[PDB]
RNA sequence: AGGAUAGUGGCCUACCAUGGUUUCAACGGGUAACGGGGAAUAAGGGUUCGAUUCCGGAGAGGGAGCCUGAGAAACGGCUACCACAUCCAAGGAAGGCAGCAGGCGCGCAAAUUACCCAAUCCUAAUUCAGGGAGGUAGUGACAAUAAAUAACGAUACAGGGCCCAUUCGGGUCUUGUAAUUGGAAUGAGUACAAUGUAAAUACCUUAACGAGGAACAAUUGGAGGGCAAGUCUGGUGCCAGCAGCCGCGGUAAUUCCAGCUCCAAUAGCGUAUAUUAAAGUUGUUGCAGUUAAAAAGCUCGUAGUUGAACUUUGGGCCCGGUUGGCC
C-alpha cells in the first residue's frame, strides 16, 4: 500500500454529482429591516404552536 | 541580488515618478478580472554606462530603467491606463527556443534556493526558457 | 442673508505687543463658508484700528451648518505688525513677500556642495583650467 | 519620540453563548425599539455593569464615608441629570435595581417615537441620521445621544432640513421638476 | 490541615513544595524546556513555508475506510521530511509536486486527530492562492 | 606603608595575617533574561507577558588603545589587529544605516528613496542660520469608538379583535402578503464654491447632482448531539468524503456534494499557535492519598517549622467630642 492514494479515486465522485444554479430571490434588506422582518415573522405573524414554538417547519 | 531594472520606452505620455497604472500581460485582453495588476512605481531611474541617474519625468521615445516593478511581468510587458486598450505585441521574435539540460542540486537540500533560483533566472532574461 | 452676527469674545488687548487678542464666535444661518477675510474687513470697521492690521485664522465649522468659530488678532500697529506679524499670515493676506529659496533636496545637497570647497575655491578654479587640458 | 492617545473598548459580550429564550429575550428587547444589531445592547449591559460594579463598592465601604458622600451623591445627580429615574428613587440603593429597558428608554430614537411627530420607532432611527432633528439648537446625527433630560423644552426640528421647513427640499425639486417638465418649463 | 504546614513563618517550604509539584503538567513540563525550540518540527510557529516532494496516501483505522490521500513535504526553515494533510474533497489535483506550500496545524497540539495516525498538519496555501479559495472556487488559478 | 586617582578603596605595588560564602542554596550551569513605571484575563486569592511610547543601563561589525574638549575611552573622532567588503593608471587610497527613508539575506512575519521648520522644543557669537529631533502627508481590516444598505402611503387578500352575535358581509385599531401605482427623505459617492492647511489632501461646511430590486448590495460559518437552526428535494453508496470529540457514509445519508428554507454575528466572521478564566483538573484561601495514581518497610536524628498555664483585673470621680432624642 506504498502506492495506495491512485488518483482514479479523486474528487471524481464529487463531479460526477450534477451541476445546478442558485435561483434569485428578491433583495433580503440588509440591516436593521432584516431583522425587523426576523422579530415580527418570530414573535408577531407567529400563530403556530406545535408543542410551544417551530421556527421552520420543513414538510411533516 | 537581483531586485532588476525594468529596460522600457514610454511610447506616450510625460511618465512621472510616484505613479499609479495598470499592469498587463504576455497574451491579455483586458476583459476578463485574471492576470491585470494594478500597482504602484516606485523610482524611475535613467542608466548611462554603469552608473545610473534618477529622473522625475520624461515624455515619448524615451527608454528609461523602470525601479521595482519586475515582479509583476514574465520577460516581456505592457502597463496601461486607459483600460480599452489592448496589448503590445511579442512578434513571435526569432532564433533559439531551443535545447535541454538536466540540472540538479547535491546534498539534497537546496531545493528552496534552486526552485527560487530559476524561477527568477527566468525573469532574469527571455532568450532562456 | 440672516445677519451672519460677528460676536467677539475675550476680547483681551495687549499692551506689551500694541495688540488684542479675542476670539470670535460666528453664527451665520441660511448662507455658510464665507472667507477668510470679509470678517476681518466687517471686523477692522468697529476696533477703529485700520482695515488690515487684524490676523484671523479659523472659521471652525461647527456641525450642521450656520454656526463657526474664529479667531482674529487685530494690533495697535500697522508697520510695527509686520515686524511681529507670522509671516505665512502676510502672505495669505498678500501685504508682504513670498520667500522662494530651493527645496529641500536641493538645499541640503547644496551644504554637501559646500564642504569639499578648500576656501573660496577659485584657487581650485585656476588650477583646474590650467590642467585639463594641461 | 511623541506622546500617545489612548483607546478603550466599551462593550464586552456575554459568555454563554445559546441560550434559546435569553437571545430571545433580547430579540424582545431587540424588537421593542428598532436597534440594528446585538452589540448595542451588550454595551449598555456594559455600562450597566461597571457602573453597578462601581456601585458595589461604595455599597461594601463604611457609612459616613466622603467619598461614599461624594461619589454617591454625584454618581446619582448624574444618573437623574440623563433622567433614567426620577425624584422618587432617589436614595443611592436604586442604582441596583435598575433594569435594561431602562437606559433604553432616555435614547434619541424612542424620545422622538414617544414625543410625537414619528409614529414608529423605525421611522424615527430613520429621522436621525437623514440630517435630521437637533436637541437645542445644535445638531445630532447620532441615533445614540442619551438625552440630558434639559431640552424637552426645545426638542424638535432643524430650521432648515424640510420636515422642519425653510426650504421644502432639494429632491422635492427634482420631483418638482417632473412639475417642470410635464405642466411647467 | 493535611501536611502542608500553615505556620506563617513557613512559607518558603510550601513555596518549594508548590515549585516541585508545579512540574507535572502536560503544559508546564513543555514550557520549560522550549519543546517548540529544541523538539517539534514548528519553531515556535503556527506556520511554517514549505516545499513539497510528490503525493502518497494514508488509510483510516477502526471503524472507517477510505483512505485519506496524504502529502509529504520538507520545510524550508530546518531542512527535514514531515507528512501533512489537504483537509478537502478534490483539489489535490490542484496541489502540484515540487510547488510552494503554505501549511499549519489542527488546534489538536500535535495528536493526530482521531482518524489517520502520525498526521499533525494541515494545509492553508499553495503558490500564493489559499485552496479553501479554489475549492470555495472564486479566484485566480496562476500560470505555473 | 606607599604608587596612581577628580577624590574613597587590594584599584596597583612590597611586607605581614590566613582568611571570605553555605543547605536561609553560596558556587556552577541554563535563561527564546535589558531592569522598572505597566499590560492581558478578571469574585477574592492570582497566572502569564512587558523587545516597544516614560525613567535608568549597555552598544554602534568583534575585542582592545588614545587625542581634542568642561563633559567621551565618543564611534555620522582617530590608531592597530580580526572579519567582511569598494575604486582604479597595479603605485595606493577610501570603510561602518542597532539614525531617516530604501534594498538584499532570513523570512509565519513588519510601510514612502515624499513635504517642511508652520507647531513643540533644541544648538550656536545668536529673532533670522540650522535640525530625516520633530510635524504634515500616501500603505493600513495591527488595535479601538459612532453607525447606512432605503422610509411612509393607497388598493386588495387572509385576518386578529371589539361590538351587528343570525355572520354570508360589516364600522372600528393592528400584523403579514399580492411591488399594483404615489408623494416625500436624501446620503455613500460627486463637485461648482468657500474654509481648512504656511502649502494642498481629508473631516466639519455648501450650489447642480446623486434610488424602485437589477440597482448605489452583506459577508463568513452552520443546520445529528455538543450547540440555536431540516426527518425538504436530487446525487455517490464505507468509494468520494464529513468532522475539534462522540461518531456518520455498506441504496430511503435529519452529517458527504449541490438546491430551497432557516439559524449566529454584522462591516465583520472564521482559521492556526502561544496564552488566562472556566481548571476547587496545582489549589494559601482551596485538591487527593481503605480500593480510582499515591502514606517512605520501620525508626533515630541536625537544620527547618510548630510548642502548656501564670505577671493591673476591677471600682469610683470629673472633663471635653460625636451620633440619634417632649425637642
Amino acid at each position: 500500500a506504498k502506492v495506495h492514494g491512485s488518483l482514479a479515486r479523486a474528487g471524481k465522485v464529487k463531479s460526477q454529482t450534477p451541476k445546478v444554479e442558485k435561483t434569485e430571490k428578491p433583495k433580503k434588506p440588509k440591516g436593521r429591516a432584516y431583522k425587523r422582518l426576523l422579530y415580527t415573522r418570530r414573535f408577531v405573524n407567529v400563530t403556530l404552536v406545535n408543542g410551544k414554538r417551530r421556527m421552520n417547519p420543513g414538510p411533516s | 541580488k537581483g531586485r532588476f531594472y525594468a529596460f522600457g520606452r514610454v511610447f506616450a505620455g510625460t511618465v512621472k515618478s510616484g505613479q499609479k497604472v495598470r499592469i498587463q500581460g504576455p497574451n491579455y485582453v483586458p476583459g476578463k478580472k485574471d492576470d491585470l495588476f494594478i500597482k504602484a512605481i516606485q523610482r524611475v531611474v535613467l542608466m548611462m554606462g554603469r552608473f545610473v541617474e534618477p529622473i522625475d519625468d520624461c515624455p515619448a521615445g524615451n527608454i528609461i530603467g523602470l525601479v521595482g516593478i519586475d515582479q509583476f511581468l514574465l520577460k516581456t510587458g505592457t502597463l496601461t491606463t486607459s483600460e480599452t486598450a489592448h496589448n503590445m505585441k511579442v512578434m513571435k521574435f526569432s532564433v533559439s527556443p531551443v535545447v535541454q539540460v538536466a540540472v540538479e542540486v547535491k546534498n539534497a537540500n537546496d531545493l528552496p534556493k534552486l526552485v527560487e533560483g530559476l524561477k527568477r533566472l527566468s525573469k532574469s532574461d527571455p532568450c532562456v526558457l | 442673508s440672516d445677519a451672519v452676527t460677528i460676536r467677539t469674545r475675550k476680547v483681551i488687548s495687549n499692551p506689551l505687543l500694541a495688540r488684542k487678542q479675542f476670539v470670535v464666535d460666528v453664527l451665520h444661518p441660511n448662507r455658510a463658508n464665507v472667507s477668510k477675510d470679509e470678517l476681518r474687513e466687517k471686523l477692522a470697521e468697529v476696533y477703529k484700528a485700520e482695515k488690515d492690521a487684524v490676523s484671523v485664522f479659523g472659521f471652525r465649522t461647527q456641525f450642521g451648518g450656520g454656526k463657526s468659530v474664529g479667531f482674529g488678532l487685530v494690533y495697535n500697529s500697522v508697520a510695527e505688525a509686520k515686524k511681529f506679524e507670522p509671516t505665512y499670515r502676510l502672505v495669505r493676506y498678500g501685504l508682504a513677500e513670498k520667500v522662494e529659496k530651493a527645496s529641500r533636496q536641493q538645499r541640503k545637497q547644496k551644504k554637501n556642495r559646500d564642504k569639499k570647497i578648500f576656501g573660496t575655491g577659485k584657487r581650485l578654479a585656476k588650477k583646474v583650467a590650467r590642467r585639463n587640458a594641461d | 519620540p511623541r506622546a500617545p492617545r489612548t483607546y478603550s473598548k466599551t462593550y464586552s459580550t456575554p459568555k454563554r453563548p445559546y441560550e434559546s429564550s435569553r437571545l430571545d429575550a433580547e430579540l424582545k428587547l431587540a424588537g421593542e425599539f428598532g436597534l440594528k444589531n446585538k452589540k448595542e445592547i451588550y454595551r449598555i449591559s456594559f455600562q450597566l455593569s461597571k457602573i453597578r460594579r462601581a456601585a458595589r463598592d461604595l455599597l461594601t465601604r463604611d457609612e459616613k464615608d466622603p467619598k461614599r458622600l461624594f461619589e454617591g451623591n454625584a454618581l446619582i445627580r448624574r444618573l437623574v441629570r440623563v433622567g433614567v429615574l426620577s425624584e422618587d428613587k432617589k436614595k443611592l440603593d436604586y442604582v441596583l435595581a435598575l433594569k435594561v429597558e431602562d437606559f433604553l428608554e432616555r435614547r434619541l430614537q424612542t424620545q422622538v417615537y414617544k414625543l410625537g411627530l414619528a409614529k414608529s420607532v423605525h421611522h424615527a432611527r430613520v429621522l436621525i441620521t437623514q440630517r435630521h432633528i437637533a436637541v437645542g439648537k445644535q445638531i445630532v446625527n447620532i441615533p445614540s445621544f442619551m438625552v440630558r433630560l434639559d431640552s424637552e423644552k426645545h426638542i424638535d426640528f432643524a430650521p432648515t432640513s424640510p420636515f422642519g421647513g425653510a426650504r421644502p427640499g432639494r429632491v422635492a425639486r427634482r420631483n418638482a421638476a417632473r412639475k417642470a417638465e410635464a405642466s411647467g418649463e | 490541615g493535611k501536611g502542608k504546614p500553615r505556620g506563617l513563618n513557613s512559607a518558603r517550604k510550601l513555596r518549594v513544595h508548590r515549585r516541585n509539584n508545579r512540574w507535572a503538567e502536560n503544559n508546564y513540563k513543555k514550557r520549560l524546556l522550549g519543546t517548540a525550540f529544541k523538539s517539534s518540527p514548528f519553531g515556535g510557529s503556527s506556520h511554517a513555508k514549505g516545499i513539497v516532494l510528490e503525493k502518497l496516501g494514508i488509510e483510516s483505522k477502526q471503524p472507517n475506510s477510505a483512505i485519506r490521500k496524504c502529502v509529504r513535504v520538507q520545510l524550508i526553515k530546518n531542512g527535514k521530511k514531515v507528512t501533512a494533510f489537504v483537509p478537502n474533497d478534490g483539489c489535490l489535483n490542484f496541489v502540484d509536486e515540487n510547488d510552494e506550500v503554505l501549511l499549519a496545524g489542527f488546534g489538536r497540539k500535535g495528536k493526530a486527530k482521531g482518524d489517520i495516525p502520525g498526521v499533525r498538519f494541515k494545509v492553508v496555501k499553495v503558490s500564493g492562492v489559499s485552496l479553501l479559495a479554489l475549492w470555495k472556487e472564486k479566484k485566480e488559478k496562476p500560470r505555473s
